[PDB]
């Protein structure tokens, strides 16, 4: 350590000699418990090659000898046979442009044997390329990749797309059928409940398990037991690690790994500053953001949170203000001052969840060009970004609620490389940094209701009166937080109804948004920038899936109450559960949302061409790409910019 | 607790059970020596750890505690007995930096909060002065017969605290898995494994189990890091056959070229000589059992020992299909393969035992120098010698000029190799060999060659096309080489005879004449592009 302490702490002094640097390095290479150390040290003179333009070589050779292969053939041009046959020899079997790390590699031969591999944390380096080589290697076929996030899983789609384009044939959406032999089935925990297909699966692959170690919990933890029972073998990259038990005496014998290869440098820079005191924290924001001056990653607890960051690095003048189609496009259609439009005229990235799916890829592949300085998210895994960041400001860190705190300086150097840091990163923390029941409610509560008020719940196509009070009173019982987390209160049950109105009433999506924010003006007035953000939230997660799920819910409850009671009308609702689920469009296009187009720009699509009622993702992105002349003479630009972009249309 | 608890074993067994592991993950500790399992003496390369198991049961580690004097008699009282006596009155013969550490499973006070902090973060942290002053007041100033004092006892004090005895069992149990993967290359089957290793460890520390499942002593009550490293390494191939697993054996590499008649050499010893001539085959000449037999050095001059082992790792089809592409690239990338594979098997034949293979890295005029083919030999009378190797293959002009050319540049390397006050970078390139201090102290470059030309040693290979061998056999290709190759190493005497510009420094010559380089070099091209 003190070697290493001396050659790290050394390379900001004047008196700097490289030698002695990379003579600290093959002296913690050769002893194997300062490995690591010395593989840090090469991290950092792989940053700093300025420096080192003149024993390039001995770089080279403790590089190949730390064992970062995909930095030896990515980082340096002359290469001898040796270390080109060691390439090869650690080349993945999907592709001759990707080599493996000696970690990975092991990982790899433990799982292309057949053993179940549990990892004992999610490490710097990337296993992408253990799965593309899983793939690649033409043994498998069925496979379920688990990822956490919708954005996520498309973006592992298009990976998956790209190579393998037609060996393997992807199952990402519920419209989707297995018609081939081989099928990648890339879901998230809820769609592969929701999956009835899920069966004679060869290998499931699940990161991001710390859920196991709530809405993200008990799904997971159905999810790994349907797969377990199902497949046969399995590959978790994810917490639950500490001398893993419980998988064992399940009949799962597997093998699990402990490593210590860890591909990026990090200088933590701690503020101690509680989470409430916020002013503080804003003064430390403005002395980070004088500092920081590369790509920078604010992480923070929620996107008004983040939105007031952007607002305060806005106010010292940081960031370069501009103007595009796109912010016109925004600001036409969301709202002027809402945070995303804002910071992105002012140069900083917005990247919520809740953000459209279009707008999150235009916030990622902007910060990936090195246009933004600012990319304020508010989750570890930022979809569609790649190793570009420098800086990582840890503004919110305590998230609560039982979290105990991200990264742990066990998780800083993992999480670092999920956020993509190239090599050298700086981590400024403003806190310190530590170390380490649904289906049989409804019908009691249809019990007591009487048959005067039963005419609003036997309903067929058409809706008809009064039926926004009682739906919005079995909601505020069915599903409470699900309404109560938009900022809509359980009680009274009035805004409920307004929210129903609003949505029955209009024809689009945009003239609701437009009234949701008119509305929503006059609310404050008794501010916009959370209201968008909840409004948009509520649509994509309340209207598009649980809402309509307690819609199907009650169907067979009232069937039994109105066989019960002596009703003989119809029971229906495939014009009211299609049409929420559609969000005013015919009931497939909806899937294209998460594909990355507008629901705005869908809804102009809708106008122009003939939608096939019964088609699923898979016809619907080909019918677009087919007709691509009738849409794209009489569109907007930045409308079929985005729908471009989604479908992966070059020009 | 955890699989301690299950066996009952106590905190200070699973103490030194992590020490041992340590050891066997850390190069530089050369052993630990346990007589009972809470006074642990880890002799490392320059320092010498005495650690103490300690351990209360009210609700903390107070002053009063650490400065108590043990009673330790009948209704009596030792003076100068104490906790912190008996850390400082720890001897050690041997003249190496003195460490002490206090583990004990209960918290510390405020008033020894400063100890628990590691000494290389005590610069500005306070709670130095007032804790040294009162230890001495308390102990009314003690110094030890080696002249200690208790400031100096707090200058080195790493008093540590494990809340649980499964915390120790998961950072040992992490010491022994990691140890294994970097090791021998292998990832233990299942935590079972590591848990009985783990188990065997405790057994062998606490001697409560059979001799056969124990880390060998020479002695008892200390522990070499080669014994443990042996058992470890037949514990992982334990691991490896009842996986199914194949063990990963270094294949029996074959002897390319054999030597000639008895070495001839120069009167003061420090030239050698030695040919490697190759026999006929029926009145021809085995230019494709030479190229074959140098092919199979395709790993063992290219690759790493580390990295050979995930070559075993991959099956047969995965080996046959993923090197299909030739790594070479041009005729004059394959002839120095050749020129060094010969050069780097001449010395693995030369020597009983085998040399270590390594790179030096040397500054000139502060640009980069690579030196590839070193080796290190182990003459445990005298040393570690160091060889290093230079290769040849003259294919243009005769040998006869271009061997003082050859001799030259040797000198310019030579005199940029051991006149320097600079460091050297080793690249050891074996993963297993411990570089005592003989070598360490010429790599340093601190102080002056004290006729360390003894330790250093420069071999060269000269493969040259000799007008005698030619296709034919021409019955009777000696007597006259021999003369031929001795009138060649001559030319590695004119300038140790006529002054001493480096000639205390031992030369190894390496000549071999064939009947064609090119066709040879032709020959391993064509081989080589068959895998």
């Amino acid at each position: 350590t003190e070697i290493y302490e001396q050659a790290k702490h050394s390379l900001q002094g004047e008196d700097f000699s490289s030698f002695n640097y990379l003579f600290a390095v093959n002296k913690l290479l050769s002893n194997p418990v300062s490995y690591d150390l010395g593989r840090d040290l090469i991290v950092r003179a792989l940053d700093s090659r300025e420096r080192f333009s003149e024993h390039t070589t001995i770089l080279k050779n403790m590089v190949r000898k730390s064992g970062l292969f995909p930095y030896l053939k990515k980082e340096f041009t002359s290469l001898t046979p040796d270390d080109l046959r060691v390439l090869e020899l650690y080349r993945t079997p999907f592709s001759d442009g990707y080599v493996f790390h000696s970690m990975q590699f092991h990982i790899f031969d433990l799982l292309k044997s057949g053993q179940n591999v549990v990892l004992s944390a999610p490490t710097s380096m990337g296993k992408s390329a253990i799965v593309d080589s899983l793939l690649g290697m033409g043994t498998l076929k069925r496979l379920v990749l688990v990822v956490p996030t919708v954005a996520l899983a498309d973006e592992t789609r298009r990976r998956l797309q790209e190579r393998f384009g037609d060996r393997y044939q992807i199952i990402h959406h519920s419209s989707q059928v297995c018609h081939s032999d081989q099928a990648v089935y890339v879901l998230t925990q809820e769609r592969v409940n929701e999956r009835d297909d899920i069966v004679d699966i060869d290998l499931f692959v699940i990161d991001e398990f710390y859920k196991l170690a709530d809405e993200r919990v008990i799904e997971l933890n159905i999810a790994l037991s349907k797969l377990l029972k199902v497949s046969r073998q399995f590959y978790l990259t994810g917490p639950f690690v500490n001398s893993i038990r419980g998988l064992e005496k399940l009949g799962y014998p597997h093998t699990f790994v402990s490593t210590d290869f860890n591909t990026v440098a990090l200088d933590v820079k701690t503020f101690g500053i509680k989470a409430n005191d916020d002013k503080a924290k804003l003064k430390a924001l403005g002395e980070i953001a004088h500092a920081c001056v590369d790509a920078t990653i604010i992480y923070c607890k929620s996107p008004t949170v983040a939105g007031l960051v952007a607002r305060e690095l806005i106010r010292l003048g940081h960031g370069t203000p501009t103007e595009n189609p796109h912010v016109d496009w925004v600001s036409e259609e969301f709202d002027a001052d809402w945070d995303y439009t804002v910071a992105l005229r002012n140069g900083i990235g917005l990247h919520f969840g809740a953000l459209p799916r279009a707008l999150q890829q235009y916030t990622a592949d902007q910060f990936n060009a090195g246009k933004l300085r600012f990319l304020l998210c508010t989750s570890t895994i930022i979809e569609g970004v790649n190793t570009i960041a420098k800086n990582v400001v840890i503004y919110d860190n305590r998230d609560g609620t039982r979290s105990i705190d991200k990264f742990t300086h066990g998780n800083i150097k993992g999480r670092a490389g999920r956020m993509g840091v190239h090599f050298v990163g700086k981590i400024f923390c403003l806190e310190e940094i530590p170390e380490d029941e649904q289906f049989e409610m409804l019908q009691s509560m249809f019990e007591m209701m009487d048959d005067n008020e039963f005419s609003s719940l036997v309903f067929h196509w058409t809706p008809a009166t009064n039926f926004l009070k009682t739906f919005a009173k079995i909601i505020a019982r069915l599903v409470p937080h699900t309404f109560s987390r938009n900022g809509v209160p359980v009680k009274p049950t009035d805004v409920m109804i307004a929210k129903l109105a609003g949505y029955l009433s209009a024809e689009s999506y945009s003239e609701y948004l437009k009234n949701q924010i008119d509305y929503a003006r006059q609310w404050i007035s008794e501010t916009l920038s959370i209201a968008l953000n909840n409004d948009l939230k509520l649509i994509t997660n309340t209207f598009g899936y649980t809402l309509p799920k307690v819609l199907s819910l009650m169907e067979d409850v009232v069937k039994h109450h109105a066989v019960k009671r002596g009703i003989r009308s119809k029971v229906d609702y495939t014009h009211v559960k299609l049409a929420f689920e559609s969000f005013h469009l015919p009931p497939g296009v909806n899937a294209l949302e998460e594909i990355g187009i507008p629901i705005q720009t869908l809804h102009r699509l809708v106008d122009l061409l003939e939608f096939s009622d019964e088609a699923d993702v898979d016809e619907l992105s080909q019918y677009l790409r087919d007709t691509q002349d009738i849409w794209s003479r009489s569109i907007g630009y930045v409308d079929q910019m985005f729908i471009r972009r989604a479908l992966g249309i070059r020009r | 607790g955890g699989v301690a608890a299950k066996h009952g074993f106590l905190f200070q067994d699973c103490v030194a059970a992590y020490h041992v592991t340590r050891m066997l993950r850390d190069k530089t500790i050369r052993s630990v020596r346990c007589e009972v399992t809470d006074d642990i003496d880890i002799v490392s390369d320059g320092y010498i750890d005495f650690v103490q198991v300690k351990s209360t049961g009210k609700t903390r580690w107070n002053i009063s505690d650490i400065v108590q004097n043990s009673k330790g008699a009948d209704k009596k009282t030792i003076p100068c007995s104490s906790i912190l006596h008996k850390s400082m009155q720890c001897e050690s013969d041997l003249s190496l930096g003195r460490r002490y550490s206090i583990v004990t499973e209960e918290k510390v006070n405020k008033t020894l909060e400063y100890l628990t902090i590691s000494p290389n973060a005590r610069l500005d942290k306070p709670g130095r002065q007032e804790l040294i002053d009162d230890l001495n007041k308390r102990t009314d100033n003690f110094l030890t017969d080696s002249g200690i004092s208790v400031s100096d006892w707090i200058d080195a004090a790493t008093w540590e605290v494990f809340s649980s005895l499964r915390e120790l069992e998961l950072l040992g149990i992490k010491n022994i898995r990691l140890a294994s993967q970097d090791l021998h290359g292998v990832i233990l089957s299942s935590e079972t494994v590591a848990e009985d290793i783990w188990c065997r460890i405790l057994d062998t520390v606490t001697r409560k189990g059979e001799h056969s499942r124990r880390i060998h002593s020479a002695d008892d009550k200390s522990y070499l890091r080669p014994d443990l490293l042996e058992w470890f390494k037949q514990r992982v191939e334990d691991d490896q056959s009842r996986s199914g697993r194949k063990i990963y054996v270094k294949r029996d590499l074959p002897h390319i070229l054999t030597p000639f008649r008895a070495p001839m050499a120069s009167v003061c010893a420090k030239r050698k000589g030695q040919v490697l001539h190759q026999q006929y085959s029926l009145k021809k000449y085995r230019y494709k059992h030479i190229a074959d037999n140098v092919c199979q050095w395709l790993d063992e001059v290219f690759l790493r020992p580390k990295e050979m082992s995930d070559i075993h790792k991959l099956t047969f089809i995965e080996k046959r299909e993923r090197l299909k592409n030739s790594v070479f690239k041009s005729l004059h990338d394959v002839s120095e393969f050749l020129g060094r594979v010969l050069l780097h098997a001449t010395i693995r034949q030369h020597h009983e035992s085998q040399p270590i293979p390594c790179m030096l890295y040397v500054e000139k005029a502060g640009a980069e120098k690579i030196l590839e083919n070193v080796h290190i030999v182990r003459r445990d009378p005298e040393g570690d010698q160091l060889w290093i190797g230079f290769s040849e293959l003259v294919t243009d002009i005769n040998i006869a000029v271009r061997l003082p050319e050859i001799r030259d540049q040797l000198y310019e390397d030579i005199s940029d190799c051991i006149d320097t006050a600079r460091k050297k970078i080793l690249d050891i390139k074996d993963d297993n060999y411990l570089l005592r201090h003989d070598i360490d102290e010429i790599l340093d470059g601190s102080q002056p060659f004290d006729a360390h030309l003894d330790r250093f040693t420069f071999v060269l290979f000269v493969g040259y096309d000799s007008n005698l061998l030619t296709e034919p056999e021409t019955p009777g290709f000696e007597d006259d080489l021999e003369k031929e190759t001795a009138v060649l190493f001559e030319k590695f005497a004119a300038d140790l005879i006529e002054d001493s510009p480096f000639a205390n420094l031992c030369i190894h010559v390496f000549i071999y004449p064939a009947p064609s380089l090119e066709r040879l070099t032709q020959l391993v091209d064509e081989k080589v592009r068959e895998v």
